[PDB]
């Protein structure tokens, strides 16, 4: 079974932000993509964005840009998402999910192959 | 973004017969056969179960089926009992470049 | 192939007349290639060699 983990549970002020995590093993961690999703509460969940482990290049979501920024180190070799103005409607579960095989010779980042995902990093706001 | 019509809820007794659905839009799916569908369970980490459209990862019972015409996929379903009950999602390619997802659905499969 | 899927920016140049640059890249920048099957290329040379 490959081993798969985020930051547990956290808690902020509305408009803040945030830097969930995810720490994966078992596979090296330059293999496969990650993707980040945000599972709303009772309603259709919504797609943040893509990790490329290997290179500096980022896409997030149409609606999230600027909202949202997501970067990764090597030296620790672990990856953070971050997501500015929260409000206490999106409180949601925040799952980190691993994406496709990484080829050089054509692109995989989008492809939905999502065979492992996080534990699930629940985040509510209060004044 | 688009969130895919999912029919809130199709169900009936065990044993039935049901077809999860998501309609978009002409540019999403018209040009790509990404789709995989997943599962949420009161709060448990998600499960997932087909992808590219028709395919089955591993341990899957094959009740679960895709299907696809044009602007719209499908979960096909048949034999049913009260552990199948989950909140099914459909996500699958949505553009330049990154995926999107529908509005969820529950089969409030009865007992 | 070239798996970017670039697209193309407009620009005009003097009076009437334009020219056009690359966009922005969607997607993953990966690199450009071409494939041959190496047990049909060998056997190509191993004929030629026989000659
Ligand atoms: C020009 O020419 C080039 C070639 O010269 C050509 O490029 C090639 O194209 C191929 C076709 O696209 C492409 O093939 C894909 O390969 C994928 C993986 O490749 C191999 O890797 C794994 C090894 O597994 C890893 O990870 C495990 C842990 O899980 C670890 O234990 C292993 O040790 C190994 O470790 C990693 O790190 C090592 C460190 O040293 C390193 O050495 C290793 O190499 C590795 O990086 C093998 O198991 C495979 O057999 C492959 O041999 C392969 O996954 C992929 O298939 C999937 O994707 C297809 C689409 O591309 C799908 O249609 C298909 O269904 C497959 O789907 C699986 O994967 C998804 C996730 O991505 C999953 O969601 C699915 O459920 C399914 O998983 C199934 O298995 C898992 C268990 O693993 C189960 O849990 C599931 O339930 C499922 O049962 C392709 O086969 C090839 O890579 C590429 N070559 C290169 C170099 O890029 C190019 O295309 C040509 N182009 C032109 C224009 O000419
Ligand atoms: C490779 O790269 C190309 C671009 O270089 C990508 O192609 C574009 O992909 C985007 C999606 O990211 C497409 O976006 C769609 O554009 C439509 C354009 O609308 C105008 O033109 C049409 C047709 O002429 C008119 O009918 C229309 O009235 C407009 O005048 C939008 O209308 C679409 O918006 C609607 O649908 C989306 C969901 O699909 C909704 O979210 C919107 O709210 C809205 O309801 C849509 O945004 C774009 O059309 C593509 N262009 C081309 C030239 O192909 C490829 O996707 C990319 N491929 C990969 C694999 O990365
Ligand atoms: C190549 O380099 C050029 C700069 O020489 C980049 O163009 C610049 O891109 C930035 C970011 O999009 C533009 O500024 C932005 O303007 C918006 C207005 O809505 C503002 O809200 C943002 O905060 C930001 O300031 C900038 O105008 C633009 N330069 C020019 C001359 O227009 C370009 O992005 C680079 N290429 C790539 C692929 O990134």
């Amino acid at each position: 079974q490959v081993q798969l983990v985020q930051s547990g549970a956290e808690v902020k002020n509305p408009g803040a932000s945030v830097k969930v995590s995810c720490a994966p093993s078992g596979y090296t961690f330059t293999d496969f993509y990650i993707h980040w999703v945000r599972l709303a509460p009772g309603q259709g969940l919504e797609w943040l964005g893509w990790m490329n482990p290997k290179t500096g290049r980022t896409n997030q979501g149409q609606n999230f840009q600027g909202r949202v920024t997501m970067t990764r180190d090597t030296s620790i070799g672990t990856a953070y998402m971050e997501l500015r103005s929260l409000t206490s409607d999106d409180t949601a579960v925040y799952y980190c999910v691993t994406g496709a095989w990484i080829s050089d010779y054509y692109d995989s980042s989008y492809y939905p192959n999502f065979d492992h995902w996080g534990q699930g990093t629940l985040v509510t706001v209060s004044s | 973004l688009p969130v895919l019509t999912q029919p809130a809820s199709v169900s009936g007794s065990p044993g039935q017969s049901i077809t999860i659905s998501c309609t978009g839009t002409i540019y999403d799916v018209g040009k790509f056969d990404l789709v995989s569908w997943y599962q949420h369970h009161p709060g448990k980490a998600p499960k997932y179960l087909i992808y590219e459209v028709k395919k089955w990862p591993s341990g899957v019972s094959h009740r679960f089926s895709g299907s696809k015409s044009g602007n719209t996929a499908s979960l096909t379903i048949s034999g049913l009992q009260v552990e199948d009950e989950a909140d099914y999602y459909c996500c699958s390619f949505g553009g330049s470049a990154a995926v999107v997802c529908g509005g969820g659905t529950k089969v409030t499969v009865l007992g | 192939t070239r798996p970017n899927n670039n697209t193309r920016k407009s620009v005009r140049i003097g009076p009437g007349q334009t020219f056009y640059a690359t966009g922005d890249i969607i997607g993953d920048i990966k690199q450009a290639h071409c494939n041959i099957s190496e047990e049909k290329w060998n056997d190509t040379l191993q004929k030629v060699g026989i000659e």
